[PDB]
RNA sequence: AAAUUGAAGAGUUUGAUCAUGGCUCAGAUUGAACGCUGGCGGCAGGCCUAACACAUGCAAGUCGAGCGGAAAUCGAGCGGCGGACGGGUGAGUAAUGCCUAGGAAAUUGCCCUGAUGUGGGGGAUAACCAUUGGAAACGAUGGCUAAUACCGCAUGAUGCCUACGGGCCAAAGAGGGGGACCUUCGGGCCUCUCGCGUCAGGAUAUGCCUAGGUGGGAUUAGCUAGUUGGUGAGGUAAGGGCUCACCAAGGCGACGAUCCCUAGCUGGUCUGAGAGGAUGAUCAGCCACACUGGAACUGAGACACGGUCCAGACUCCUACGGGAGGCAGCAGUGGGGAAUAUUGCACAAUGGGCGCAAGCCUGAUGCAGCCAUGCCGCGUGUGUGAAGAAGGCCUUCGGGUUGUAAAGCACUUUCAGUCGUGAGGAAGGUAGUGUAGUUAAUAGCUGCAUUAUUUGACGUUAGCGACAGAAGAAGCACCGGCUAACUCCGUGCCAGCAGCCGCGGUAAUACGGAGGGUGCGAGCGUUAAUCGGAAUUACUGGGCGUAAAGCGCAUGCAGGUGGUUUGUUAAGUCAGAUGUGAAAGCCCGGGGCUCAACCUCGGAAUAGCAUUUGAA
């Protein structure tokens, strides 16, 4: 599965932005962001440490798009490797294709950039990988098909992506549309709004 | 008899052989004695087709190993590589 | 206690006991209806409660709750039964498994169908 | 017996059983007869019998109807038995 | 030559000592360390040995149903 | 280098409190089942119950280079080998099994290595023919005949027995080719191949022994009399009460004998921070069993799943005399059950049997079918889109909400669909040719090449392309607290809910519906079940004045523990070495499948045990 239905309902309930519309329109002007989904969602009040921590992991889940399954299988992984299960978990996710392919700037949002994906638009290493959840490792060259080098979804995608603050971990000549992932990024590289540290509470809880 | 012959591992239709040292009366995929290489026939990239230790294999050859025709096609490779 | 007190004679295992004893550590057991009557439930409660003996076919004789509004069983339903005791009722353990065997699913239920047999509605 | 492998095999069985048989119950009769002598005593008789058994019972031991040990046995036991006499 | 030292507990059977043999086990669940005790039929052809005397047996062939040790060495004799 | 980075609590006793203490919940798990729902793929898994009864087909043959033959290069027959494997099941078994580590008294077909032989004879017999019994099954009687079938004789020691000194034991040929010498022209004769005997090593396999470990019950304390040991005899491949006779009175047991209940064991598996706890599907090792009970025979090996005999229960056939059979092999049927699949394809691959080989056989095995049973991956669209549409719901009647959600407008087309292309799994087989060995030999034979030719069940294969179009693809539980998510109607201690605390007797966030929301998603719930939480059996890691808990008091055997000190010993302890601790799994690094699951290489681990050397 994927999460098929209304995006910023989302960001909404995360009370953030998830980045789930390309950032064209500022995320207020296209909903009431401030407020939760609902007939109740201009009441707002105690959370939980519990419900505080399955928020935070669900803002995470939601911006990258991945199920708990998956998510959980991440943060069993992040937590087998060496170091910082919350840092692990973080270049897991920041490691996958889809993800990969939109901090590019070939899809203007992740669920785009999965489209991209699976729809064999992308080469990693010039083979053609058509799985979102790939891990693309370092030094690894992400690229587009000369099929799908005249999609003007990707161009579009590009200048959206020049809007953006670039990746200092990531390398795109967009011209000949094809992107380096010089390296892992550090987690300072990321958001300091991620508490990565209530997910791993999540998960012991 | 004491035979040298492939054990079949592996998934469904991607077979993968352990040549191995055996009571013939065994399974082919059961009790052996002693594990003296493997034939990968379908290894890919840095995977290895073919690891047999001759010397092992001569070892129980001259303690009356029978050979099966297949390890015996991969002894003539094995010495081949040699 | 003294190390050699406990070597003497070692901390004991616990025997647990199962609430559901007919079901013979089995997820659910058919049984044949012998009677279905209403009982009243232990008081602070009130109500006329649907239950069915039921005789399984490994021979016990148990007594069945019969959950949701309105049933089909005679005597002589065959029905499946699984665990849940009702807090209410002293001596109901098991439940009648709705939408199973002769036991029909909860005419138009439409929210937790799944639990009282109900298909889902066509649209 | 279901195949026919079966019912020769059984045939066969047979056969072997009777033929065992005889050369099983003749090395006795040749082996009771040294053994009656030991036990009467007669020291000549027991060795006369005695020359007897010996081809019989290695005979036998190699055409497998007896072990080679059962063979040395009796031999070693039966000369220590006359020795004794 | 492994062989068990251990003290003979009955040698009321003709030519058979029955040897106690101890041994210092520490305890698989409490930890504390405790005295086991194999007893261990031997065969004694001179009927050697009297009950409490330190012998060392040695393992051999089955002598009967119930003696695979032989006696090696009487250590030291009873009071 | 690494072989880890690991440990949460909450609810409920009271007017309130703090303790104690149960109960309950959140997690993980599964050979699951059930309810609702359901797209694809990969990889696994799939009678846990009735060791119930089984229709039907199939699961063990092969060899004409052992043999006479001839029904039609092969039926039937003799003979060899296999049928003891492979496959199934867990009934029995609580230790005669299993695990670990040793041991001595053994054997071991096929195989390897070495040494020796393989002489000369004999009598049969099935098939077949003739006659005859029987309903059949299955026989009978009389002739005939072969052998690598069988038997004697000869021969044999590095064999066996023997105090010597001696004595004793076996065997089989068949096939290809051929120079010369022979030829009664069959053949001898040579060479090679495949066989045959004996012996010795090896290898493999197996038997036997010991110690430690391996459930529960003491409201099971005595148990044993071939019993325990001895002697002798027998017996066995082999030690041994294994058996018998005889002598003695032993043996076992509170470190739990005996008895009873339960139970296949292990590698592992699940859970757990760990220590533990629980468990023993799939995979692999071991054991046991094959309708029930008994028995042996044949054989290297069986006390023999698809062998024999006997007894029994059952089912069947019968011409009433008599016969037949054993799915816990694979399919499958009935039955039982909450619940578990096709009467499939193929020997192409890996093996196994037989065969010189070619091959033949192989329900092993490879594959395919069926099932959301599990794990993993993917999809069911992407972006834009405010009149914040309509409709639904709520409303302080202002509006809010569903909701950028929809529509609309641009895109994309994975996967399904269709049409094409198209790996890999294949090693081999046959016939030439050459070569190099063998050899008298440009022969034969065997190898190596090399030429030609043939071998794929899966299969319409994976993988790739090309089309056309958003086109074909979303549920399920929950929303009183625990516990993420609230309102409105209906109901009025009813109907109903409920894991726990409880909820419902008129404004019910607890019932039922709706709107909205939350969680999860081809699943989601429920039930059952294990560990966790539970430090709630506490070794790690608890308690006993009053919460449950100090025997009424003492004496005391076994046990446990024990002052100071020298020396010694090295049992405990510690350190190291060696052997072992199967493989798989787990863990760490890699490697290969587009990723992942999965497969796979190396390591670590196997905390132990044995032997050994040190420390003291």
């Amino acid at each position: 599965a994927r999460y098929l239905g209304p995006k910023l309902k989302l960001s909404r309930r995360e009370g953030t932005d998830l980045f789930l519309k390309s950032g064209v329109r500022a995320i207020d002007t296209k909903c009431k962001i401030d407020n939760a989904p609902g007939v109740h969602g201009a009441r707002r009040g105690r959370l939980s440490e519990y419900g505080v921590q399955l928020r935070e992991k669900q803002k995470v889940r939601r911006m990258y798009g991945v199920l708990e399954k998956q998510f959980r299988n991440y943060y069993k992984e992040a937590a087998r490797l060496k170091g910082n299960t919350g840092e692990n978990l973080l270049q897991l996710l920041e490691g996958r294709l889809d993800n990969v392919v939109y901090r590019m700037g070939f899809g203007a949002t992740r669920a785009e950039a999965r489209q991209l994906v699976s729809h064999k638009a992308i080469l990693v290493n010039g083979k053609v990988v058509n799985v979102p959840s790939f891990k693309v490792a370092a030094n690894d060259v992400v690229s587009i098909r000369e099929k799908a080098k005249q999609q003007s979804r990707i161009k579009a995608a590009l200048e959206v992506a020049e809007q953006r603050e670039k990746p200092t971990w990531i390398e795109v000549d967009g011209g000949k549309m094809e992107g380096t992932f010089k390296r892992m990024p550090e987690r300072s590289d990321l958001s300091a709004d991620i508490n990565e540290q209530l997910i791993v509470e999540l998960y012991s809880k | 008899m004491v035979t040298i012959r492939l054990a079949r591992h592996g998934a469904k239709k991607r077979p993968f052989y352990q040549i191995v040292v055996a009571d013939s009366r065994n399974a082919a995929t059961g009790r052996f004695i002693e594990k003296v290489g493997f034939f990968n026939p379908t290894a890919k990239g840095q995977e290895e087709g073919l690891r047999l230790d001759l010397d092992r294999v001569n070892h129980w050859v001259g303690q009356g190993a029978s050979v099966s025709d297949r390890v015996a096609k991969l002894v003539k490779d094995a010495q081949k590589a040699a | 206690a003294t190390i050699n007190q406990l070597v003497r004679k070692p901390r004991a295992k616990q025997v647990v006991k199962s609430n559901v004893p007919a079901l013979e550590a089995c997820p659910q057991k058919r049984g044949v209806c012998t009677r279905v009557y209403t009982t009243t439930p232990k008081k602070p409660n009130s109500a006329l409660r649907k239950v069915c003996r039921v005789r399984l076919t490994n021979g016990f004789e148990v007594t069945s709750y019969i959950g949701g509004e309105g049933h089909n069983l005679q005597e002589h339903s065959v029905v499946l039964i699984r665990g849940g005791r009702v807090k209410d009722l002293p001596g109901v353990r098991y439940h009648t498994v709705r939408g199973a065997l002769d036991c029909a699913g909860v005419n138009d239920r439409k929210q937790g169908r799944s639990k009282y047999g109900v298909k889902r509605p066509k649209s | 017996a279901n195949s026919k492998s079966a019912k020769k095999r059984a045939i066969q069985a047979e056969k072997r059983r009777q033929h065992n048989a005889s050369r099983r119950s003749m090395m006795r009769t040749y082996m009771k007869k040294t053994v009656a002598a030991i036990e009467a005593g007669d020291k000549e008789a027991a060795t006369a019998a005695f020359a007897v058994v010996t081809p019989i019972l290695d005979r036998m031991a190699t055409k497998g109807l007896i072990h080679k040990n059962k063979a040395a046995r009796h031999k070693s036991r039966f000369t220590a038995q006359i020795k004794a006499l | 030559k492994r062989t068990q030292q251990g003290r003979v507990v009955s040698d009321k059977m003709d030519k058979s000592i029955t040897v106690a043999i101890e041994r210092f086990v520490k305890h698989p669940i409490y930890g504390k360390y405790v005295k086991r005790t194999t007893k261990v039929h031997a065969h004694d052809e001179n009927n050697e040995c009297g009950l409490g005397d330190t012998v060392e047996i040695a393992e051999c062939r089955p002598l009967s149903k119930t003696k695979s040790w032989t006696l090696v060495k009487v250590l030291e004799k009873a009071k």
